[PDB]
């Protein structure tokens, strides 16, 4: 719905990286995997966390 | 009625059916099937006798034995002596829109029949149309790269559309019945005339007469099976 | 190979009759008082093993049928190598899987049947 | 192994040639039936022997080539799960598909799908699947395996219900 | 600059397929069929039985969607609210009636399919969808009836109007039959079955053929049917059946047919033999004769014409069917595949609801002629249609 | 049996081509030549 | 097959043919009805020989 706070599998906080992940892509033009490695998310478990989140809240907040 | 039959190719999914008693009888339309809504036959009829159709009251089989019987929704309305003329025009006319695209026409060349259908409930799909020529040597698909880009410019502006594709004679809709009078290429490269030991074997184009090509084989599936990854690497059940 | 006759005046079918005195075959009608003599003495035939219909469909336009396979066989007539080919169109369980080829310049029909007993088709 | 798959691929190639000569042979009318069995039946019985004898040789091929440490093999070895046919289909070739005891039949007129020409009795036209699951199937193949598949899924509900009533 | 003429490649298929789905989306089958209902089938349902015994209905409008209230009354209804109040996302029907002498106007509620042209949400934009509390992703093609969302499942049936031949198994005395289910887009949907039977198994004694017409309680030799239509001489009869004079095979097949019908040599007679098989002893000949004429003009192959001059067309089609049967008997063609999907039709929303709303507009128009057979002298039950739909 | 063609020729012993063509069907179907009723194919196997 | 005679391919042929049901029909290529009025000679070239044996 919203970034999850930690990697399901390792504990790494990952909830504090979504803003940035998305600024890394749209503002500084990185491909999704150099981006993720910039955030330090270098095991595949945390990668998948960022890489597959879907921000559904964004669509929830359009309702009044 | 429960079995998958060759003729459901591309119109219903070969995989999605519930288990048990419904097995087989409950189906789901392929991602790209549609179903006709019916359209009235009377211009077709009228066109036909503009083009030389002879009416049943004049027919004398003994004096025109070579003739092609012409049926429209299941009525014999008469006979014609050049169906190939007739048929090249009919198709032209449906590939520019003047006969509606969801109409079906078949000629059966050895049966000496030409059957057209304009009723609802027929299920259909689109295919590419493949034409000789060109000029450029072989049989080629009528869409080409420029058509695609007009497609994708439109996509990115979010005007060329689906329908532009039907109007221009590049794609046409085919129902099971007319599928029997065609020959379709599975990938556009079967038209052009050392392998990767890991790739699958495919057995070539032993074909110079395609009239069409599939848009994508992965459209034979339905909604659900379109979510399985690599279902071409799985046992069918 | 019977060939079938009708009344000149009515168009109804004719039936055989023996001319009892002169020992000959007549066709008469059952409606008119028409009669005529018979063309042959064959009045009926029953083929248990039949070929009529092996070559059903060979039509002027056979070659524009895109379904048909094509081969580079040559004809006995044209020395042409543009054929279309099919199997027997009878539709028997008891058919052979021989090929009938259709020369697309001269329209001659020819088989791959090595034991060819057939003149015509 | 790359060598094994080249031997599988030939194994398969050889069977398709044997069917091709049987073909031509029938197509010249030099094939004989034997006694009450039709010509065509005779032909089918022969190409399906050929194609399955392929399938099999191709699989024994795979099975041999794989090592003791092959975990699928270790399961079959022990008994715990998997058989030959499994190795075979996964790794070497899935095989002839069939619906009521026969090759895929001509549901369209004189053909199994409109991507073929008419009168085609070859392997590929009526349902042999050359590929393995690793390699994946083609579209045509795909559809004839599902025809096949389907036949089981019905045959297994009818089985299960016929079976429960007898039992009671 | 890349050639515009260039041939495409496998990647380029997805563009075409995206284009297909931007235009059509995923449930057009649903939408296109409702929309044609709304726009065309409706109205056509009113101008078949428009007049009675005078009164004739004209044009239809269909409202946007709305509700009959509890108190404070009649109101635009959005799909969000119909769901939550257990309402029925419906609009109403209005004809144009005519009194004319010989011895607007509400008529009901039609459940409307979501995203059809008549539902608010087809025109809406994204924003508009959110305001309305409709998820932008919802796709439509279902109705709301009493608050529950309800989908029609396509139904598969055989097509009509198609000739099928069939061999028949071993202890049967017929060996093949050929069969058509004749029927209409305009008239009604009145479904006559013609069957054409070949009597006796493979070498019985005179194998004949005979045809089962409706209300006729014996099977009729086919040559008698051709004379009742007007084709009298063996010669012309066989010609509409065997279109090749050197098929001695087929014609030899037609001989016992000709002996079967040799007793009847002109069309009056033919009428009459059929007429008698349809009437009781007593009925007079000219009434017999016209029975037979009416069966044949109106209930024998009706997909061909149901009106007066149309005999050479039915004779030929009967002939063709017999040609079909014989070709199967003679083992030149296979029995028909009853599993050819091309021969099936699948019925959706449109036509399912036209089975229905024609069936009930024909109660509703017969309730009008009882405002009228019992008037010794704008008074219409509306609901019948509203609640036959929703029910 | 030498004869190169096998031919059977039949006559009856006044309205005479009906009896012929029923006669013909008895011929062809209800005459057992060799064999035992009901046994349609037989195959050897080793 | 009978105890001596069970691995003669040719004695099991015979046995198959004594059993397998056989009608005129399985052996008959065509039938025909001709008007051939004079039972001592014939309209049929080919059966001159046949006739000529009586
Ligand atoms: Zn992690
Ligand atoms: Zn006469
Ligand atoms: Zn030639």
């Amino acid at each position: 719905m919203i970034v999850p706070v930690r990697c399901f599998s390792c504990g790494k906080v990952v909830g504090d990286k979504w803003e940035s992940y998305l600024n890394l892509l749209q503002e500084d033009e990185l491909d999704e995997g150099t981006a993720l490695s910039r955030l330090g998310l270098k095991r595949y478990c945390c990668r998948r966390m960022i890489l597959t989140h879907v921000d559904l809240i964004e669509k929830f907040l359009r309702y009044n | 009625p429960r079995q998958l039959h060759n003729t459901h190719w591309g119109l219903v999914c070969p995989a999605e059916t519930p288990e048990g008693q419904a097995c087989g009888l409950v189906k789901n339309l392929s991602l790209m099937s549609c179903i006709s809504v019916g359209t009235d036959p009377m211009p077709i009829i009228t066109f036909l006798s503009e083009w030389g159709m002879e009416p049943l009251e004049d027919y004398v089989p003994h004096q025109s034995p070579d003739a092609t019987r012409v049926f429209v929704n299941g009525v014999w309305h008469g006979v014609h002596r050049n169906p190939a003329r007739l048929m090249e025009t009919l198709r032209t006319l449906r590939r520019k829109g003047d006969i509606n695209p969801e109409v079906s026409m078949i000629r059966d060349i050895r049966e000496k029949e030409l059957k057209i259908f304009t009723d609802a409930g027929r299920v259909y799909r689109p295919l590419f149309i493949v034409e000789d020529d060109e000029s450029l040597g072989h049989k080629e698909l009528k869409v080409r790269k420029g058509h695609i880009a007009k497609l994708m410019a439109t996509e990115y502006q979010d005007e060329y559309t689906w329908s532009s594709l039907l109007n221009e004679g590049l794609v046409e809709y085919i129902d099971a019945e007319e599928e029997e009078s065609i020959l379709i290429a599975m990938q556009p490269e079967d038209l052009e005339p050392d392998v990767d030991p890991a790739k699958r074997i495919r057995v070539s184009h032993h074909a110079t007469t395609f009239t069409h090509c599939e848009i994508h084989p992965s459209m034979i599936l339905g909604v659900a099976a379109s979510i399985i990854p690599f279902p071409d690497h799985n046992q069918s059940p | 190979m019977t060939t079938f006759r009708f009344c000149r005046d009515c168009n109804n079918m004719l039936y055989p009759r023996e001319d009892k005195e002169n020992n000959r075959l007549l066709f008469e009608c059952r409606t008119c008082s028409y009669v005529e003599e018979a063309g042959s003495p064959l009045v009926y035939r029953h083929e248990l093993i039949t070929n009529i219909g092996e070559t059903a469909g060979v039509v002027q336009d056979i070659g524009s049928d895109p379904t048909l396979p094509r081969s580079d066989r040559e004809c006995p007539k044209c020395h042409s190598r543009e054929n279309v080919f099919f199997q027997s169109q009878q539709r028997r369980k008891d058919t052979s899987m021989v090929l009938f080829f259709v020369c697309l310049s001269c329209s001659h029909i020819f088989t791959s049947d090595q034991k060819n007993k057939r003149t015509q088709f | 192994d790359g060598p094994t798959m080249r031997e599988i691929t030939e194994t398969i190639a050889e069977a398709k040639k044997k069917v091709l000569d049987v073909t031509k042979e029938a197509q010249a009318n030099l094939l004989t039936a034997k006694h009450g069995m039709t010509l065509r039946e005779s032909f089918e019985d022969n190409v399906v022997r050929f194609l399955n004898e392929a399938r099999d040789k191709a699989g024994r091929l795979a099975e041999v080539n794989l090592k003791d440490l092959n975990n699928v093999k270790q399961m079959v070895m022990a008994g715990s799960k998997g058989s030959f046919i499994n190795i075979a289909q996964m790794s070497a070739c899935v095989g002839q598909q069939s619906v009521e005891g026969k090759r895929i039949a001509f549901g369209f007129v004189d053909r199994t799908l409109p991507h073929f020409s008419k009168d085609d009795y070859s392997p590929e036209s009526k349902g042999f699947v050359e590929n393995s699951y690793l390699r994946g199937l083609t579209p045509q193949e795909f559809f004839f395996h599902a025809m096949g598949g389907r036949e089981g899924l019905i045959d297994t509900a009818v089985k299960t219900a016929e079976t429960g009533y007898i039992q009671r | 600059f890349e050639d515009e003429s260039a041939p495409i490649t496998a990647e380029d298929s997805w563009a075409v397929i995206s284009a297909f789905f931007r235009e059509k989306g995923l449930v057009s089958q649903q939408l296109d069929s409702f929309n044609q209902f709304v726009d065309y089938t409706l109205q056509d349902i009113i101008c078949e039985d428009s007049t009675l015994i005078e009164i004739s209905f004209g044009k239809i409008y269909v409202t946007k969607p709305m509700v009959n209230e509890s108190d404070g009354v009649t109101h635009a209804l959005y799909p969000q609210e119909a769901r939550l109040r257990n309402l029925t996302y419906s609009s109403g029907l209005f004809v144009d009636v005519k009194k004319r002498t010989y011895e607007k106007v509400f008529i009901g509620r039609l459940p409307i399919m979501l995203r059809s042209k008549n539902c608010y949400l087809s025109e809406a934009t994204e924003s508009d969808l959110y305001k309305l509390k409709e998820c932008p992703f919802d796709m439509g093609g279902y109705f709301i009836i009493n608050g529950s969302e309800k989908v029609l499942i396509a139904q598969e049936r055989s097509a009509g109007n198609i000739v099928q031949v069939f061999k028949k198994a071993a202890p049967s005395p017929i060996s093949h039959v050929a069969e058509i289910r004749s029927a209409l887009e305009k008239g009604s949907r009145f479904i006559s079955t013609l069957q054409v039977k070949l009597y006796g198994r493979e070498g019985s004694s005179a194998r004949t053929i005979k045809a089962t017409l409706p209300y006729i309680k014996q099977d009729i030799p086919i040559v008698i049917i051709f004379r009742a239509l007007g084709i009298i001489p063996d010669g012309e009869i066989l010609e509409h059946i065997c279109y090749d004079v050197n098929d001695w095979q087929m014609l030899e097949m037609l001989k016992p047919c000709v002996e079967d019908g040799f007793v009847i040599q002109d069309r009056e007679t033919a009428l009459d033999f059929i007429g008698r098989r349809g009437t009781a002893l007593g009925i007079k000949k000219e009434k017999r004769i016209q029975y037979a004429k009416d069966i044949l003009q109106k209930e024998f192959l009706p997909h061909i014409t149901q009106l007066e001059g149309f005999e050479s067309r039915k004779a030929f089609f009967l002939g063709y069917m017999i040609n079909r049967l014989l070709l199967c008997a003679l083992d030149r063609k296979d029995q028909d595949d009853r599993d050819h999907f091309g021969k099936k039709r699948l019925d959706l929303a449109g036509p399912l609801l036209a089975q229905l709303f024609k069936t009930l507009f024909k109660k509703l128009t017969k309730d009008i002629f009882r405002y009228m057979q019992r008037t010794v002298e704008l008074a219409i039950n509306a609901k019948t249609i509203t609640s036959g739909l929703k029910y | 049996d030498n004869d190169e063609k096998l031919i059977i020729r039949c006559r009856v012993v006044a309205e005479e081509d009906h009896m012929l063509k029923k006669i013909e069907n008895t011929m062809l179907e209800n005459i057992t030549l060799r064999g035992v009723e009901n046994i349609e194919r037989v195959v050897m196997m080793k | 097959l009978e105890p001596g005679h069970a691995a003669d391919q040719e004695q099991a042929k015979l046995i198959r043919s004594a059993i397998e049901h056989t009608t005129l029909k399985s052996v008959t290529i065509a039938s025909e009805i001709y008007y051939d009025p004079d039972p001592r000679s014939t309209v049929i070239p080919e059966d001159e020989e046949i006739i000529q044996l009586h």
